[PDB]
């Protein structure tokens, strides 16, 4: 049972620059002191990435501003989030996000992650509902509150869970019937922007889902310190978490491989003529 | 033991606001929630709502939603209730209560009784 | 909103007699997620501020041991005394904690 959190449909999203982000290891082979050219669905350098702010707005403005819209999935998406206290917890992928078609549910409680692809009738605004208490000063159990019905399940997988301080990055890609996740976790300290630096994502898992993926919606966990059974959707706060979504595109890259096998630099071969001449000169 | 200190009996004119004070010892109001209560022998006792000192906001009941306001300040261990203007319905006994999260009301003061000429 | 009814209105029994009071609700009190019944019971004397008796049917709290024993259902709720005691002149109420407002029952009185 889910009670609609917000009446406002949308707010005008503002975009930031993804400076040299979202580079993932193309293959599982080791290379040292090697400049390597590889073609894949990479995220274009200096692109436009939508900036989402799920934070509590000041009391003068309307009481609710947190946003979790159903966003398109276009040949893979790039996802980042700068947060503390694990506000973001899971994502939902699927075509219609309703009962007739299958969809992928990937939700991660701090101790564990559940990855189920099953027909799901979804709530408009799905959220994991945590509660907190004042006398004990401890944080308590949660309520899932993400789907009304689950039927015809075909794959279950459970594994170890995968200012601002934490910067988590994920790249999702569906190719040839497999769903592949690339991840990287990096402590940072710039509060409101993507860092100016290079980080390489490592292959976490590839799954044999075999489902059509057209749209995805992020899952945020919300906290309220009082619970009554007959009244909900009143008193939820989003804390302070921001997530960023970019879109992948078929592009050619040239990668600098370090002595110890790390990826330290890469070049977009279509940014400008200078980048193209660097890509061809290698 | 927890005990509460409450406004004494009041005799007032209609057509004007009224203020109440509910006091606590042994804890900070931030630690809990605060309910308010008005009681009538005939027509029974009524439930007003809860105010959160930590939130800075308050969720009221619907019967009392009109003609009611709640305020709190942590500097003193005191919570306050006020009404827009005194009607015959408001000419009643009043109580304040403390509500634990995920729980019931646990503390009730001596009370306050409003009689009107 | 939830509405509460109480019975008996008033009953007179000798000290040591067994007495039972029952209050009935028009909606369910069970909450599936916790499987917990959000109901409490109160006892009050004239001119004494109402004080909570232990909720969730676990009525046992500090005081004289097992003063009053209670039983509840999804829609029905009863309180029992195995032997009426002379000191415990009491008036009782039934309240619910499922949705606003927390209902107050019609009241129950016990006379000796
Ligand atoms: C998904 O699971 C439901 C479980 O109810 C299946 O519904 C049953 O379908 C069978 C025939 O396949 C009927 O005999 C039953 O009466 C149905 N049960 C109901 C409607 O409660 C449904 O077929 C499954 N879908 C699949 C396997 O594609
Ligand atoms: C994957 O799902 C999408 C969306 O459901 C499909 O795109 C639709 O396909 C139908 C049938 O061809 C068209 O009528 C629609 O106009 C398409 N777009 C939308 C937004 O519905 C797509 O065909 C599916 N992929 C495969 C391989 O079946
Ligand atoms: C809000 O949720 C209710 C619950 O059933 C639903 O009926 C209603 O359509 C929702 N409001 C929307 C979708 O705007
Ligand atoms: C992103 O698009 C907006 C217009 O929607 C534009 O103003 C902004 O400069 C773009 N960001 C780039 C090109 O980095
Ligand atoms: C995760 O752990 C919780 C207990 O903390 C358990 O209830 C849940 O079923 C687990 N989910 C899995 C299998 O990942
Ligand atoms: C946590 O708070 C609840 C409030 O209902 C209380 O019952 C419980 O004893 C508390 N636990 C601890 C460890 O303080």
């Amino acid at each position: 049972q889910c009670v609609n959190l917000t009446t406002r449909t949308q707010l005008p999203p503002a975009y930031t620059n993804s400076f040299t982000r979202g580079v993932y290891y193309p293959d599982k082979v080791f290379r040292s002191s090697v400049l390597h050219s590889t073609q894949d669905l990479f995220l274009p350098f200096f692109s436009n990435v939508t900036w989402f702010h799920a934070i509590h707005v000041s009391g003068t403005n309307g009481t609710k501003r947190f946003d979790n819209p159903v966003l398109p999935f276009n040949d893979g998406v790039y996802f980042a989030s700068t947060e503390k206290s694990n506000i973001i917890r899971g994502w939902i992928f699927g075509t219609t996000l309703d009962s007739k078609t299958q969809s992928l549910l990937i939700v991660n409680n701090a101790t564990n992650v559940v990855i189920k692809v099953c027909e799901f009738q979804f709530c408009n605004d799905p959220f994991l509902g945590v509660y907190y208490h004042k006398n004990n000063k401890s944080w308590m159990e949660s309520e899932f509150r993400v789907y009304s019905s689950a039927n015809n399940c075909t794959f279950e997988y459970v594994s170890q869970p995968f200012n601002f301080k934490n910067l988590r990055e994920f790249v999702f890609k569906n190719i040839d019937g497999y769903f592949k996740i690339y991840s990287k976790h990096t402590p940072i300290n710039l509060v409101r922007d993507l860092p100016q630096g290079f980080s390489a994502l490592e292959p976490l898992v590839d799954l044999p889902i075999g489902i059509n993926i057209t749209r995805f919606q992020t899952l945020l966990a919300l906290h309220r310190s009082y619970l009554t059974p007959g009244d909900s959707s009143s008193g939820w706060t989003a804390g302070a978490a921001a997530y960023y979504v970019g879109y992948l595109q078929p592009r050619t890259f040239l990668l600098k491989y370090n002595e110890n096998g790390t990826i330290t630099d890469a070049v977009d071969c279509a940014l400008d003529p200078l980048s193209e001449t660097k890509c061809t000169l290698k | 033991e927890v005990q509460l200190q409450q406004s004494g009996a009041e005799l007032v004119r209609p057509g004007a606001l009224v203020k109440l004070s509910c006091k606590a010892s042994g804890f900070n109001i931030k630690d809990y929630f605060v309910h308010w209560v008005k009681q009538r022998p005939v027509q029974g006792l009524e439930w007003i709502g809860w105010i959160d000192p930590e939130n800075g906001n308050t969720i009221y009941g619907p019967k009392f939603q009109g003609k009611a306001s709640l305020a709190a300040d942590t500097s003193s261990n005191t919570g306050y209730l006020q009404l827009s203007s005194l009607t015959s319905e408001d000419t009643a006994v009043y109580y304040c209560a403390r509500w634990d999260g995920y729980e019931t009301l646990d503390y009730w003061g001596q009370g306050t009784s409003v009689t009107v000429s | 909103d939830i509405v509460m009814s109480q019975s008996p209105s008033s009953l007179a029994v000798s000290v040591g007699e067994k007495v039972t009071m029952s209050c009935q609700s028009s909606q369910s009190l069970l909450y599936s997620n916790n499987e917990k019944n959000y109901l409490a019971w109160y006892q009050q004397k004239p001119g004494h501020s109402p004080k909570l008796l232990l909720y969730w049917a676990s009525t046992r709290e500090s005081g004289v041991p097992d003063r009053f024993t209670g039983s509840g259902s999804g829609t029905a709720f009863t309180l029992t005394i195995s032997s009426v005691k002379a000191e415990d002149l009491a008036v009782y109420y039934c309240q619910q904690y499922y949705n606003y407002p927390y209902t107050f029952g019609g009241g129950t009185k016990l006379e000796i």
